């Protein structure tokens, strides 16, 4: 059905009013509830560094990195 | 032998260009 | 209907404001400099 | 010997001649410096 | 062609769904990402 | 100077060898009757 | 039979033809582009090379990328489920898992679509050329992406998917690799560059050498969508260029293939010429150059000049460039020249 | 007529003067092989197999001889270093010998098979015109592949009535040709075990000899023979072409990598050694159990054998080098002569520092010295104005275990400089720049160049599959298309 | 025997084959249903 | 044409040219070999890369005991 046809008939906004900002909000709260963070393992501005250390969490070894990765995340990094 | 060489191969070109301007298959119609 | 001329400058502010709301983030978010 | 019925003439124009041997020399200016290194 | 039906869960509305609904939730996140303070 | 022995022989072939293979055809095909 | 009822359905005429081809095309073209859209707002780099890398960390479209996985991982395929992620999802996107994610499915979904227009074609009924062509771009994509990493350390190396962090990787090349040196490169440029060249230069002699075949001055109407003569006078354009740079076209069926030739040989020697950088045989140094400017202190060259310029890149960059090689060059070790 | 480029269709459908074709190419392959060998038998030199192997001296051909078999020289010397053997007719001059010959006689092959080019047996019996049942062919060849395949795996490298091939410990110090048992277990699909080729050889050539009889047998079906344009030799090809460069990328990463097929010991060391410190661990490991067993820094490091040594150098690093940096790697730093010794480096307070290694990716790279914990200590400043480090204000001094320089010390900044400056490479040695004329400049080994030449001709290969293929599937729509709307 | 790595691999083989699976099954389904 | 001897005896194995099977013929058992090659190359191919390790197979250098 010619998209002009579609993005013309009310029943499409009718109905995307809904939909669009429905999404909209919904991505919004995924980065302002804090969730993304933790489904990205992607670090909070207080959670480069631990207080003092100023090195960097590199992950150095393939087999044993899961295991390092979670220790970086211990010194409160 | 090297200036020689480099010389020798532009010398060649620019040649070629003439040949290619002035004695190409004058190009016909229909 | 709605006039397509009117879904158009409406979706067209309607970017032009996402996109701006990008540029002022620019000045204040963490992509700051501040 | 029956002449082979497979053949065909073969044929290159001036214009292919000027634009194959304009490859061959510039490319010659191209890699002479790395030939010499 | 047809007595001009048309379905409404067509092809093409796949197509251009799969990049539609996402790109919503981006541009949706990556709003509310200019309010994060340091 | 300092440069490979082999250097000169080396663009002296790669230019004479395909040229003169081009040069082969082109007077061939240019000497066919009609 | 199904079969030829699957294909059948397939092979329909739709607004986006699907066919047999987009079997392995749309689900991979749209999981790269997804996963680097995805990584791009969402993922870092941090574990990774010690980067803010996305939208969520304060990066601008130009600075965000999906960046390459730790050399630890070496040229690992990182699969979600492999010894390295072990299944989890976040800690994949942590070591990088996205990277191998995006190239290898790009991969298959550039050889889904190259498939694509030879099935297309095909049932269109029309020369496969277009797909010929396209092998350019899968030459690039495949030494630059996967042949020439494979042959360094690890996946570490190869260009990380992203605006700025491809920048570097330009940079990188110069300043280790030399790159522009290179005979390959440079005939890659001579045909990207001369390909838009042909590109502009047919494009405006055809505009400014049209008939009339409207009364418009907006001569875009007056085209006849149902061939028949042509809509520009080639013989007005041969005597044009003939008279003006000397040589002219004279054979539209030439000039159109060379627009095929031209950028297509191109990328393909730009590849090549990667494919030797993959090994590290570059094109770094004339010989000749470098015995005369030791015993001689006055002799300099442009490409003297450069070499240094190289010096500086490799030594300043090297640190936070290659985090696994804990570098610490003492201020006194770093050239510089003077003042600066 | 037919543009220059397309000259070779004339031989489409003339299985005859295909044949001839093909004959005159394998001639010229067998012929090249033949002299190239000659060529490195003409230069190589034996004198030294622990620092001068055939991977020095950019010798290419010579190593594939070794990994099957031949080892040896009708004028006595032989690979491994031995003498007084006798390697009986098969040795690098025989082999060389025997190509040149196969490719005089393939030649008077070609010659044949081009005059007498209309021989019925390219006729269809039915058409009368000429034809070959591809299918079939391929059943045929396919079989006498595997069972050509499984004889080798079979009878070569298990010994039964062959040499065997080229095995080595895990540091390519005893390599030599031995016979290798087969290996259906699990680990036979590792690389780096030689059981594995033996035990593929045998069952890859049965299932090719079983696969091959099916193909003589049940014909293609229609559905295919139609689909993939069978009885169109032009496919053939495609999809040989395809199958070729698939080969190619697969023996370019196994000699980049490493595997029981390219030992080091023929090819070079691996840059991914290097990386690792590969063999800079082996011999810690060793020099620290020497001074377990009470010995002396002087008799420790004395124990380690020099071809060891020579491994740990980057000069012998396929990483290093350039494109058109041409020759043998002797023409970079000059042959090497011998193992100047293990040198320790120590600042005034006693404290042993230690040179930071060039990383493949440096073609130059500052000396940089730093004690166990990684500490800068000293290193050579480019701005002396404010240096703190500089080997005078250290007093660093070096010293060297085993070797030329064994026992002895050197404190004048310049000489310790100057042998900093050559630690970052690994090993310091002794070469011999003059006989070549060396200039100093890295080159890179066999195993580089064999590798950077078939990833390319394997990316090449692609294209002319994917424009071999195209032609295959269009024909029809070749030289152009026509109406309708 | 059947290392953690081996069991991995199943978990990738076997989810990889129920992808091939819903997708040639919903295909199959879908096509023989017009045409 | 032109006969001989060997021509003769190999005429049988060149003559059956466009013989086809019928229908799908053996296609289907075909695309099972097929998907097991894909399978077998995937696991060699991840056994060197390390991604599938397999006690006893030991990727390295070593090994060679
Ligand atoms: C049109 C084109 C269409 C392309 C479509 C592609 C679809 C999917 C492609 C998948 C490719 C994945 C490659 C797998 C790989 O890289 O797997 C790579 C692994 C190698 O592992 C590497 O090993 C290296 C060193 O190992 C070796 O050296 C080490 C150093 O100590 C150790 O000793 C170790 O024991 C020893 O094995 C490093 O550790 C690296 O980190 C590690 O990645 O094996 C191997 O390569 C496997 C052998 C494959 C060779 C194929 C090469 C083809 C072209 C090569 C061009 C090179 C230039
Ligand atoms: C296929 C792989 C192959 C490989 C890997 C090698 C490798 C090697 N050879 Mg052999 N060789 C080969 C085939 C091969 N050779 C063949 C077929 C012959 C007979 C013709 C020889 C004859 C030969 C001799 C006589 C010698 C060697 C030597 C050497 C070593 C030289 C070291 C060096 O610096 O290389 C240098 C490498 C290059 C210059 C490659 C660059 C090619 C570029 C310049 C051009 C591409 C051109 C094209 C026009 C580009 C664009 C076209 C456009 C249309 C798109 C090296 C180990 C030397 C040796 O053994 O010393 C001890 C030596 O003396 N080789
Ligand atoms: C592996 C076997 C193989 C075979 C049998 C063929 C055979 C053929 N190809 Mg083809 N091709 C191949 C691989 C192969 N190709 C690859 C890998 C590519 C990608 C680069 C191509 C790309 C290609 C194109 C674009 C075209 C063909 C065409 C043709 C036909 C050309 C007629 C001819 O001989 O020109 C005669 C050739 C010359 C006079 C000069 C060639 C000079 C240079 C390139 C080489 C000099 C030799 C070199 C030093 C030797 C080493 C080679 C190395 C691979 C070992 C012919 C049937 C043409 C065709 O089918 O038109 C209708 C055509 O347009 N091919
Ligand atoms: C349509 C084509 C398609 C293709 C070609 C791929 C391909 C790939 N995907 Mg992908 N994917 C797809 C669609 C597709 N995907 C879709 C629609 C989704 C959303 C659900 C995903 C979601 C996805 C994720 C989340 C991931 C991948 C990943 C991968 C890679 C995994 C490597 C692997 O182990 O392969 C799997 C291979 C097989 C299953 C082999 C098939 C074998 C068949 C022929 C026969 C089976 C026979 C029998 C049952 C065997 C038993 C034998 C007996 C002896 C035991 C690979 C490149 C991983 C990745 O990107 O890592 C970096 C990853 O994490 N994909
Ligand atoms: C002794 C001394 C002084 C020595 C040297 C001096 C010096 C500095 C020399 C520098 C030169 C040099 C070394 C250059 C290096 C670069 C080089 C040689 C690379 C070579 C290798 C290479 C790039 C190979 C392949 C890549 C490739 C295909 C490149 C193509 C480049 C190329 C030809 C571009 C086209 C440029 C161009 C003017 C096209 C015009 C086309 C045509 C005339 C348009 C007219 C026209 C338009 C129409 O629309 C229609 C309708 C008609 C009818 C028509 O006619
Ligand atoms: C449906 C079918 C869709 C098909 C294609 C879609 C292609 C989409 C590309 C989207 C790029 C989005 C970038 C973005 O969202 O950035 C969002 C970012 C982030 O901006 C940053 O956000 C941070 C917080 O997350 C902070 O607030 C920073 O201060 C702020 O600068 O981008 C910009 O500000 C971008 C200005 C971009 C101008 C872009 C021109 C792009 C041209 C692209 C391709 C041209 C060809
Ligand atoms: C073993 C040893 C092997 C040794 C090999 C010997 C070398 C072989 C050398 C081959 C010569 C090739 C030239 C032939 C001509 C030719 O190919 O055209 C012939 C072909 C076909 O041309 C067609 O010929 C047909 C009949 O033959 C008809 O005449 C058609 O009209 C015509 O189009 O055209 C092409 O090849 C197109 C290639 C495009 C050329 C690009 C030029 C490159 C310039 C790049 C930019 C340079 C800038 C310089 C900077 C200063
Ligand atoms: C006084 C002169 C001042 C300047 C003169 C400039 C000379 C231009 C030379 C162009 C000749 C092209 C030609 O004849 O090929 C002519 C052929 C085209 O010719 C075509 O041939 C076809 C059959 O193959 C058909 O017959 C067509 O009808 C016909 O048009 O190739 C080209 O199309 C040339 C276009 C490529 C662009 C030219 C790039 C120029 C680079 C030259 C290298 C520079 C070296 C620098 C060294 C430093
Ligand atoms: C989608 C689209 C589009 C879009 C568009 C748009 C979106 C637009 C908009 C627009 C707009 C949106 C506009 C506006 C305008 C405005 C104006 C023009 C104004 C003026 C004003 C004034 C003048 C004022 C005054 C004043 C005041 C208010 C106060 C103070 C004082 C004074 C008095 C000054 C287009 C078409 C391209 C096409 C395609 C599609
Ligand atoms: C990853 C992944 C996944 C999933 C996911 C996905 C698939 C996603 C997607 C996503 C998406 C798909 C997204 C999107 C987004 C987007 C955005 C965010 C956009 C933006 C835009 C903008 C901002 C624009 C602008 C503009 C332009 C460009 C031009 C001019 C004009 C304007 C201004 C309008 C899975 C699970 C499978 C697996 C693993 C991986
Ligand atoms: C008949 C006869 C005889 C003799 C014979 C002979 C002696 C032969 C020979 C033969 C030979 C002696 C051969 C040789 C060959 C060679 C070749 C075939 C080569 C090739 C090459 C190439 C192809 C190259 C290329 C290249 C270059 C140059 C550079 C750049 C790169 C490349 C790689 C591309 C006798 C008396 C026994 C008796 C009976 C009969
Ligand atoms: C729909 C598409 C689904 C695609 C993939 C689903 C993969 C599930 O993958 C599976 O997750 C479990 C954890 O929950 C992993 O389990 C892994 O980590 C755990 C610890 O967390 C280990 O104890 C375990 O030995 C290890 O194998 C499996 O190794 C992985 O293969
Ligand atoms: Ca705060
Ligand atoms: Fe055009």
């Amino acid at each position: 059905r010619p998209f002009s046809d579609i993005i013309t008939s009310v029943r499409y906004w009718v109905i995307h009013s809904i939909t669009i900002p429905a999404l909209f909000i919904a991505g919004w709260l995924f980065v302002s509830t804090g969730l993304a963070y933790d489904v990205f393992g992607t670090p909070r501005p207080d959670s480069y560094y631990a207080q003092e250390q100023r090195s960097i969490p590199l992950v150095t070894d393939r087999f044993e990195a899961k295991q390092q990765v979670e220790t970086f995340l211990e010194q409160l990094k | 032998m090297e200036t020689i060489t480099y010389v020798f191969i532009f010398a060649c070109i620019i040649a070629l260009f003439f040949f290619a301007i002035f004695f190409r298959e004058p190009p016909r119609i229909t | 209907r709605i006039p397509l001329w009117i879904v158009a400058t409406v979706a067209g502010m309607g970017v032009i404001v996402i996109v701006g709301l990008f540029f002022y983030g620019a000045y204040a978010g963490l992509g700051s400099s501040l | 010997m029956e002449p082979n019925p497979n053949r065909q003439p073969v044929e290159l124009n001036r214009t292919s001649l000027y634009l194959g041997l304009l490859l061959i020399l510039v490319l010659a200016l191209l890699f002479s410096s790395y030939f010499f290194n | 062609q047809e007595p001009v039906s048309y379905p409404i869960f067509t092809v093409r509305w796949v197509a251009v769904h799969t990049l539609a609904v996402p790109t919503i939730f981006f541009l949706g996140a990556i709003a509310a990402m200019q309010f994060i303070q340091r | 100077m300092e440069v490979n022995q082999l250097g000169l022989i080396a663009t002296a072939l790669f230019v004479l060898v395909p040229s003169v293979f081009l040069i082969i055809l082109y007077v061939q095909t240019e000497s066919q009757q009609k | 039979g199904w079969f030829d009822i699957l294909d059948d359905w397939l092979k329909r005429d739709r607004f986006v033809f699907v066919g047999w081809s987009g079997i392995l095309l749309f689900p991979c073209a749209y999981l790269a582009l997804g996963g680097w859209l995805t990584g791009t707002t969402f993922v870092t780099s941090w574990y990774t090379h010690g980067l803010a890398s996305s939208y969520l960390e304060g990066c601008n479209f130009l600075t965000v990328a999906v960046s390459t996985p730790a050399n630890s991982m070496g040229h690992s395929l990182l699969l979600l489920w492999g010894p390295e992620a072990q299944g989890d999802f976040t800690r994949w996107c942590q070591l990088g898992g996205l990277w191998t994610f995006i190239a290898l499915h790009g991969a298959f979904g550039l050889i889904g679509f190259m498939l694509r227009q030879f099935e297309i074609a095909r049932l269109v009924g029309v020369r496969p050329y277009n797909a010929i062509a396209f092998s350019a771009p899968i030459a690039v994509f495949v030494s630059v992406f996967l042949i020439y990493p494979l042959g360094q350390s690890s996946w570490f190396f190869a260009p990380s998917f992203g605006v700025a962090a491809i920048f570097r990787f330009l940079l990188f090349f110069q300043g280790f690799h030399n790159w522009t040196l290179n005979p390959f490169h440079m005939m890659g440029v001579a045909g990207v560059l001369g390909g838009a060249l042909l590109c502009a230069i047919h494009g405006a002699t055809v505009e400014n050498t049209l008939f009339q075949d409207g009364e418009g001055a907006s001569t875009f109407r007056a085209f006849n969508p149902t061939q028949a003569e042509e809509t520009y006078s080639m013989v007005t354009a041969n005597r044009f260029w003939s008279q003006i740079f000397g040589i002219a076209f004279s054979n539209k069926r030439w000039l159109h293939f060379f627009m095929l030739f031209v950028p297509v040989t191109g990328l393909w020697m730009s590849a090549i010429g990667v494919v030797g950088l993959a090994l590290n045989l570059r094109s770094y140094d004339f010989i000749s150059q470098e015995i005369r400017a030791a015993e001689d202190p006055e002799f300099e060259t442009f490409y003297t000049k450069n070499l240094l310029l190289n010096e500086g890149i490799r030594a300043w960059m090297a640190p936070q460039d290659q985090p696994h090689e804990n570098f610490v060059f003492p201020e006194e070790v770093l050239p510089r020249g003077n003042a600066l | 007529g037919l543009p220059w480029y397309r000259v070779h269709t004339v031989l489409i459908n003339d299985p005859g003067r295909l044949i001839a074709a093909h004959l005159m190419h394998t001639a010229l392959v067998a012929g090249w092989a033949g002299s190239m060998a000659l060529y490195e038998l003409a230069t190589f030199d034996p004198s030294d197999p622990v620092l001068n192997p055939m991977w020095r001296q950019g010798m290419f051909v010579l190593p594939f001889m070794a990994r099957l078999g031949v080892t040896g020289s009708w004028s006595g010397w032989s690979i491994t270093g031995e003498t007084g053997i006798d390697p009986g007719f098969w040795s690098f001059e025989g082999v060389a010998l025997a190509h040149i010959v196969l490719s005089g006689l393939l030649f008077l092959a070609a010659c044949w098979h081009w005059v007498y080019w209309d021989l019925e047996l390219f006729r269809d019996p039915r058409t009368g015109e000429p034809a070959l049942d591809l299918p079939k062919m391929f059943g045929i060849h396919l079989f006498l592949a595997g069972l050509l395949c499984f004889g080798f795996g079979a009878f070569h490298l298990t010994g039964l009535f062959g040499p065997g091939m080229w095995v080595s410990d895990p540091y390519g110090l005893t390599g030599s040709v031995q016979p290798v048992a087969p290996e259906w277990g699990p680990d036979g699909f590792n690389p780096y075990n030689p059981g594995g080729v033996v035990a593929h050889h045998i069952a890859a050539g049965i299932v090719g000899i079983i696969a091959g009889l099916f193909h003589i047998l049940v014909r293609p079906p229609q559905r295919l023979y139609k689909a993939l344009r069978m009885g169109n030799i032009e496919t053939v090809l495609s999809s040989s072409i395809a199958a070729v460069f698939f080969a190619a990328f697969v023996v370019a990463g196994t000699m980049w990598y490493g595997s029981a097929t390219t030992p080091i010991e023929l090819f070079g060391p691996t840059r991914y050694q290097w990386d690792s410190s590969y063999f800079q661990q082996e011999i810690n490991r060793r020099v620290q159990a020497s001074l377990a067993s009470g010995a002396t820094l002087e008799e420790a490091w004395s124990a380690i054998p020099e071809k060891l040594a020579f491994y740990d150098y980057i000069g012998n690093n396929p990483a290093k080098g350039g494109l058109f940096r041409t020759g043998p790697m002797n023409k970079g730093d000059g042959i090497a002569q011998a193992w100047k010794g293990h040198a320790v480096f120590r600042n005034k307070e006693g404290e042993e520092l230690f040179v930071r290694r060039m990383p493949a990716f440096f073609e130059s790279f500052p000396v940089i010295l730093t004690d166990k914990n990684g500490v800068v200590k000293a290193d050579i400043p480019f701005r002396r104005a404010e240096s703190k480090y500089s080997f005078e204000q250290q007093g660093v001094t070096v010293s060297f275990y085993g070797g030329e320089l064994n026992g002895q010390t050197f404190t004048d900044p310049p000489t310790v400089k100057s042998y900093a400056r050559k630690a970052i490479f690994g090993e310091i040695f002794e070469f011999d720049t003059e006989t070549l004329n060396s200039d100093g400049i890295f080159r890179t080994s066999p195993r580089g160049w064999f590798t950077f030449a078939h990833a390319v001709f394997a990316l090449l290969f692609f294209f002319g599959h994917i424009w071999h293929g195209a032609r295959t599937l269009f024909r029809d729509v070749f030289s152009g298309i026509d109406p309708e709307l | 025997t059947i290392t953690p790595s081996l069991k991995g691999f199943f978990i990738g083989l076997l989810s990889g084959a129920v992808v091939l699976g819903l997708t040639f099954a919903v295909l199959i389904a879908i096509s023989q249903i017009d045409k | 044409a032109r006969r001989t001897w060997l021509g003769d005896i190999l005429r049988p194995l060149n003559s059956e040219y466009g013989k086809v099977a019928p229908g799908w013929g053996t296609t289907p058992l075909m695309a099972v070999f097929m998907g097991l090659f894909l399978v077998f190359l995937l696991i060699i191919l991840e056994i060197y890369n390390s991604t599938l390790i397999l006690d006893g197979v030991n990727v390295s250098w070593k090994a060679l005991g």
